């Protein structure tokens, strides 16, 4: 133990003199007092090496304070009776029930896989979610995050997807993994209580890090909850879905930390590396040949000034396969769950559709209901530039569609289950407002075994 | 007749000053942008090196 | 014991050496005249200490004493009713004991009054098992608010000796015998403002708070124990707001604290705030409220120490089992605080300057707000509604201050300068503001009323977002090919802006209006829509309405200034509405 | 004793550095004596071990480094005051300019002066007759606030400036206002015209005025407002006057901050400003109001030049972010002959409230105010919507508002420069103009003023 | 040559000094682990390191080893059918050794097998003199393509000992006695990604490159040699256009190269690829196929040498006299590993955060591409169409 320490400046301090410190090792610091307090470091050299304190640096005599150095980093203890438990952002019980005994100790890092080991996802999931479900579908070891903002109700979605996510057949059934990044509180209670209400809880693995946290928790978190995911589902041969939010406060955490290194930021001030950060992040997911268990990955951002362009957005849709896009304009009309069909993309979705997963007639519909919904907007549109009298007879029913797709197919409240069947056949009641004539994106041999 | 002037004017108004109006106040917004991104990136340059 | 001794001072930076044995946030006596600080920084035995008073006339070679503690706050009776400054200074005492009308310098004041007697009422008995929480007895120190005499934390033991009686502040009025010995328990105890006051558990804040404002208790409202942010430029009422609020609210005590802002402000609360009586209660606004102010032109680090001086006021109050409300006026000067000490330091800046630990800070205010079970035997359900303003540059809520408040505030009051030079008060954006308590409060206010609530809220919020996607064609086509039905949309959309959104807190009527006036006046509004659209669908034409309706949409548009107890007039207009509209099919 | 040291480092700029010191102060008022032995003031902003920080306000030109002293004068930078200074002219420091007799020191005071106790000052609420009706209804300037000019260059705000202080009177009193005017940066044709306005009405023997011109050194910009400050809080809490303080350009003195500030090599802000500009401005504008007790008051009327007419720039968005309101000039109203060239809509007062009614102006100040502002952004926004779409384009009531709003700006707000319009006067003028709308559209004034004045 | 020792971690950032020996640009192995690393700065002994995989662990006083070379690829028999990253690290040797289905820190595997027996045909004979480029033998290394098996550039002379037999690609096959003295030659040959292999002459790329696809062949064609940008939004099928070119083209090799792309997106290509069939003989396109894959969470520096790794490889066969093509998606990918080098290494950001190098970068590479007259006494004629996707945010 060194009572070797040089300076503190902030939360940030200078342990001196010592040797064979490595890059992320944790530490324990007792003070004058007899407090022990944890920290990280960050940066290492010669002679001397720099931590971060989690709880802060507040009346540290730092001549009369040693450090120790525990000669490891952060690791995860894993065990199959993690299952039903709610943990703090290091993995440490937070639901006061019996504390659990690992069966080993793993990096939070990961591993690349090779991409000739990867597997394709194959499996439709279903997430009882129109919107999802039908038009952006998600499939068993996809990447699909969802684009919200500030005020918008992605905490009601994000609860009623783990809720509601469920494969067809299949008996052996789901492992939610979700994880709560520099979160509120009282939204963090949100989540475990509505776990717990429905009974999700014991299907469900927690790791929830609060917003006055420390910021090296914050970027612990998901990694932690993805390697209790990957043992889940790659030694345990569990099918594993990972809900990850707020990402945004993610990049936070680790923009905090890059200042600490005096590190000169990138792009509207997010560090150089972050494409590899969230790269290294979103890409932990998927099948792997020889392998039973997947592991799906929900990453959950709020896009600052609801804005597409920014960093945080961009590099996320570069990596994930699509996106899920919430808007204000759809949040106050009511429509709820908000989600904006025609940003929104799903690039895996080709792969948990047709028949043996889904009804043969759901990539014909899809497209249709999605073509009618933009010319309904446009109707709606003309109906104001022009007036009533410019619309069509063809028009107004266009128009009147996207009327009623918003409020009765899209807007299906954050607590109601819909099958895929009561989805589809919903979307053909949808689809009988127009005229046969219309639907030209669709087969005859399909439109007249379905269409009502 | 008239409802032909009044559209026209409408067009016009729309064509002529409307859209140029946004077309490069957008121009000016995009370049006001990255002229402070690189603004700002050559002061953090600065501050490290102090 | 140990003399540091100053080797540079530049601004309210202040660098001293031979401080070894000192602490990091350890409160400073600096140079001859004594000032205040605080070790923010320590490198070997040189401190880097920040000066929460002017340092001119401060140089090299003076001495500088830790007091061995850091920024705390006296907590007992005698707090209420009174202006502190940022570091808690009884500034009508300073105005007293300094003679002076300015603020000097190097003056040491004790928070409470030491020397006032106060009547102790013991309701514990003598025998009883303590912990940290639980109340020993009482003082009245206002008419209506009840102080509570808490057992400190730390403290746990057996009652031995308590009585009755007439108490100062420093007077042992209890004592407790503990594993460590007997302790001497008086109606004062200190407490760091940068540590949370600890609870026993956090609650979810589900029971919306009463301001009066028509826009915020019906589309935006906050919870008691729930978070706020004011953001909006110069001139846009951010302040005002705040003001309505901390008068009109149903929580037991305000904490309003003046962050870095105009002193006049500061000095409109102690003279209108005691004027100022609720009937119900029969006592003063000012009996129920504490004020910290650290205006613009005062020491800049006393702005951090304002924000958590006001905070831990709250703190203790809500752990008595009061719903209390903090207002911040403004943060962005707390933030800009940091920002120029940050620079002050040569950090690496996050965005815009300000330092990359930014939101943390706010994070762990904000958290520190909350309806909560606090700690005891008793069990007490206490509540801290945060109120903040953000002052972002040019309006612009791109900034880190506004955007690291958003990621940890559930209510977003978006105020904008169109509205505000529109005297569309108060200015706030009704398509970018949003509550995260809609939902609840919607449920809460369905029972309540015994009327579908929610429905008329979202159909109002519908309403004015469809005159926001249709306006934004109005813009670059004209008024010319609108068809009765938008037009219709736009008049009852411009009537809830005008008619309910639109609030003078100059009014005598209109600065409060009750959860029942507010029901009336929105179902009045809504129903005149429906009932001329259901005409318009009977082949009457939207002009032929308008020119029937100018008598009974009058009644509406004067709904606000109608008196609480005359509220009939109101409900009346429904069915004069519906009476005037189908004689236009006619 | 007097404390000189010859050993000075290195000179950059403004900024001299000082070696092997002792006893020195921050914030210390200096004096360099140059090899040719000129005196140059200077001040300590900065001190470390045996080393000091100074910056010249004259600047460093021709100056050796080996045969030139510094010598430390042992208190910051004071003003020698007087009520004799009433009538003269000084330079940017304080110095007599005139060409007049000594000033014989009363006292001397500290530039930066001291805030003043939060719960001794005296709600500023006393109605101030400016006589400009876009002033005096719309953004109501009360005795000891702050209400700024927002302008840009080649913008008459010196004439605005000058009615005010010409026309300025509270009610039922026979009281005047000792002018102290400061000069930052301007040419001296900016400078001659405020000269001769304050001969022209004698005022100049109610005034004070310190002069820092375009041609005088940048960083004296720094001391000159403060200096101003000083002498008006000397007149009017300890002489019992009430100071109307006037200060121009407020932009030079933030650029002249700047210039320091890069010099410093300091951590910039926005556009090089310091991250303490908000600070800065403040201790100079908060230092204004009355105090309980005291007969005296300061009002401050600031003036400063919105860089590229943008108030989003630092120097008009952080005052805005200070002063009690502002008063905005456009140049789409002066080109327009508006005189003067007020926008009513992004100017504010908030100190309007209890400065007006029943007993300060009258009943009916309030409501109409709120009616003109609503009626006139309508107006303006008909007006711009028949500019570009045609008088034919909008609906019947709204060009009622169009034409309310060209004869709002003509009649109400244009007024002209040398005209002295009552409040009774303004009041009455804004009742004609709420008269060619329909009683219908009156929504923010109730029946009881509607009846009474509605002609 | 000289170990290191690490004196300072710092992030993606080591500094190591008794570097000395070493030099710029080097790849390093940082750590006892032996992390992918490369030689920014260096002062006197004191080498600045960018890490390009994860430096947690890692700490002062461990090794560092250069590899004494800058980021190169190995030429010869055993590259063709075969996948690697933009390391050139072979993925399917990775498989077998490792015996994981994960890219391990540390782990360096040579890119070709060094123990394979091929049968080296020798077409030259005794008292030849040879100049680079000229051919002294050939190996079938697949059913499709002839491996020719050139002299390395920098060597002249008289061969002195040839004879054909069963070798591996480190056993000597030729004997060239040079000025400097006698060399012996392997079947193997080593060169950095971003240096251009020589040619004798580069000329115009006027011959048209037939696809069979008739809106390209008529409308808007490509030479043998040219260059094509090509979008690629969502459901436009640039992955079928893309298959397409690769089987129909009449060239003789295919050098696919993925760049930093989606994991279940690089799973379609490094899959569907080996299902394409060559339509002159009815075999897999692999038999005359180089596959670069990369996925993004993969090192930037893989992502970032993708282009360069496969343009090389191209260049080789090139010079042989074969017709290459250049496959390269995404390109805009590629260059988001540069962007984010460019943040890392804290240069001057250019337009939208670009390095102000980009246009350069951009350059080097499609100039590499084009028709020439590879080196040799044969003067031969090859030739390298570049056909890169933009896939633009
Ligand atoms: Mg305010």
């Amino acid at each position: 133990e060194y009572r070797t320490i040089k300076e503190v400046v902030g939360p940030l301090m200078a342990v001196e003199k010592v040797s064979g410190v490595k890059y992320e090792e944790l530490i324990e610091v007792r003070m004058q007092n007899g407090e022990i307090r944890r920290g990280q470091v960050l940066e290492v050299q010669e002679d001397k090496a720099m931590v971060q304190i989690f709880e802060g640096t507040s009346g540290i005599n730092l001549k009369n304070s040693s450090v120790r150095f525990l000669g490891h980093p952060l690791q995860l203890g894993v065990s199959e009776d993690m299952i039903g438990r709610v943990f703090d952002g290091l993995g440490r019980p937070k639901d006061n029930g019996p504390e659990i005994l690992p069966e080993k100790y793993l990096d939070i890092n990961g591993e690349v896989i090779n991409p000739i080991a990867r597997d394709y996802p194959d499996e439709f999931i279903q997430t009882g979610i129109s919107a999802i479900d039908h038009l952006n579908t998600l499939v068993r070891g996809q990447k699909l995050p969802v684009f919200s903002g500030s005020g918008l109700p992605h905490k009601e979605l994000a609860a009623q997807i783990a809720r509601q996510a469920t494969v067809l057949d299949s008996s052996d059934d789901f492992a939610v993994v979700f994880a709560a990044i520099g979160i509120t509180f009282e939204e963090a209670e949100f989540f475990m209580e509505d776990f717990r209400q429905t009974g999700a809880i014991d299907r469900s693995v927690m790791f929830m890090n609060l917003a006055n946290d420390p910021a090296i928790e914050r970027i612990a978190t998901p990694r932690m909850a993805l390697t209790a995911a990957e043992y889940l589902a790659y030694e345990k041969g569990m099918h594993v879905l990972v809900i990850m939010t707020d990402m945004t406060n993610y990049a936070e955490a680790l923009r905090e930390i890059s200042a600490a290194r005096r590190e000169v930021p990138g792009r509207r001030g997010y560090p150089g590396y972050l494409y590899t950060n969230l790269a290294t992040l979103f890409e932990r997911a998927g099948r792997i040949r020889g392998l039973k268990g997947s592991v799906t990955q929900i990453p959950i951002l709020t896009m600052p000034e609801d804005d597409k362009t920014h960093p945080i957005p961009d590099l996320t849709g570069y990596i994930t396969e699509g996106q899920i896009i919430l808007t204000r304009e759809l949040y106050k009309s009511g429509i709820q769950p908000p989600i904006d069909v025609l940003p929104s993309l799903s690039r895996l979705k080709d792969k948990g559709t047709g028949a043996g997963k889904t009804r043969e007639d759901h990539a014909a519909t899809m497209n249709q209901l999605f073509a009618a919904y933009a010319q309904g907007k446009q109707a709606k549109e003309l109906a104001v530039v022009l007036g009533e009298s410019a619309l069509s007879d063809i028009d107004k029913i266009y128009a009147k569609f996207a009327e009623r797709f918003e409020n009765e197919y899209v807007n299906q409240g954050f607590y109601t289950n819909r099958t895929i069947t009561e989805t589809l056949d919903l979307g053909w009641e949808l689809l009988a407002m127009l005229p046969r004539t219309e639907l030209k994106r669709i087969k005859d041999d399909l439109l007249d075994k379905y269409l009502p | 007749a008239e409802e032909i002037e009044k559209t026209r004017r409408r067009v016009n108004a729309l064509e002529y000053m409307t859209i140029p109006q946004l077309e490069e106040t957008i121009y000016y917004i995009k370049m006001k942008l990255e002229e402070n991104e690189r603004a700002e990136v050559t002061r953090l340059i600065k501050v490290k090196n102090m | 014991m140990q003399i540091g001794k100053i080797i540079k001072v530049s601004g309210p930076l202040v660098m001293a050496e031979n401080m070894s044995e000192a602490s990091i946030q350890d409160m400073c006596l600096v140079g001859d005249l004594g000032v205040i600080g605080e070790i923010i920084e320590m490198r070997q035995d040189v401190a880097s200490i920040q000066v929460y008073e002017e340092t001119s006339g401060i140089g090299p070679g003076e001495p500088v004493r830790s007091t061995g503690e850091a920024l705390s706050v006296e907590l007992g009776p005698g707090i209420i009713s009174q202006m502190f400054d940022g570091i808690q200074r009884p500034l009508d005492t300073f105005m007293e004991v300094t003679q002076s009308n300015f603020l000097g310098r190097g003056v040491q004041l004790p928070a409470l009054d030491h020397e006032k007697q106060w009547w102790f009422e013991a309701t514990i008995e003598e025998g009883t098992e303590v912990s940290a929480g639980d109340i020993i007895g009482y003082v009245d120190e206002t008419k209506i608010i009840q102080h509570k005499i808490m057992v400190p934390n730390g403290i746990k033991g057996t009652v031995q000796k308590i009585e009755s009686g007439s108490f100062t502040i420093d007077d042992p009025i209890c004592v407790i015998e503990t594993e460590q010995g007997l302790k001497e328990l008086t109606m004062m105890q200190k407490w760091p403002v940068r540590r949370g006051r600890p609870i026993k558990q956090k609650l979810n804040p589900d029971v919306p708070m009463i301001t009066g404002q028509r826009v915020i208790d019906t589309f935006f409202p906050v919870t008691k124990g729930g978070a706020a942010a004011v953001p909006g430029p110069f001139g846009a009422g951010k302040t005002v707001v705040q003001h309505q609020i901390a008068k009109w609210s149903d929580v037991d005590l305000v904490v309003y604290v003046g962050c870095g802002e105009r002193g006049n402000e500061m000095t409109d609360v102690v003279n209108e705030f005691p004027e100022l009586i609720d009937p119900n209660t029969g006592e003063s606004l000012m009996e129920r409220t504490v004020l910290i102010a650290n205006t613009s032109n005062m020491p800049v680090a006393a702005r951090e120490a304002s924000i958590y001086t006001g905070i831990t006021i709250a703190e203790y109050f809500r752990d008595m089992g009061y719903d209390v409300a903090i207002m911040a006026d403004s943060t962005s000067r707390w933030a800009e605080a940091l920002r120029e000490m940050s620079g002050r330091l040569e950090e690496m800046p996050g965005d815009e300057g300000y330092p990359a630990y930014l939101g943390s800070r706010l994070a762990e205010y904000y958290e520190r707000s909350g309806r909560v079970i606090a700690l005891g035997s008793d069990q007490r359900e206490g509540s801290i509604t945060a109120i903040s303003a953000v002052s972002p540059s040019g309006g612009d809520i791109s900034e880190p201050v506004t955007q690291n408040t958003l990621r940890v505030v559930k209510v977003f009051w978006g105020l904008d300068s169109s509205l505000a030079q529109k005297r569309h008060f108060p200015s706030i954006n009704w398509i970018q503001s949003y509550s995260l308590y809609s939902t609840e409060v919607g449920r809460y206010m369905d029972q309540i009323l015994q009327q579908d609530w929610s429905d008329m809220v979202t159909e109002g919020m519908r309403i004015l977002q469809e005159e926001e996607q249709l306006n934004e064609i109005v813009r670059l086509v004209g008024i010319d090919s609108l068809s009765d039905n938008d037009r219709l949309t736009l008049e009852v959309a411009k009537s809830i802006r005008e008619d309910y959104l639109q609030q003078n807190a100059f009014d005598d009527v209109d600065t409060f209006t009750s959860r029942e006036k507010q029901f009336n006046m929105l179902k009045v509004i809504l129903t005149f829509g429906k009932e001329a659209r259901k005409a318009l669908s009977l082949g009457a034409y939207f002009n032929e309405i308008m020119e029937g309706t100018v008598a009974v949409r009058e009644r509406i548009s004067r709904s606000k200034y109608i008196p609480e107890e005359e509220l009939a007039k109101i409900s009346s207009i429904n069915e004069e509405i519906k009476e005037t509209i189908q004689l236009i099919v006619s």
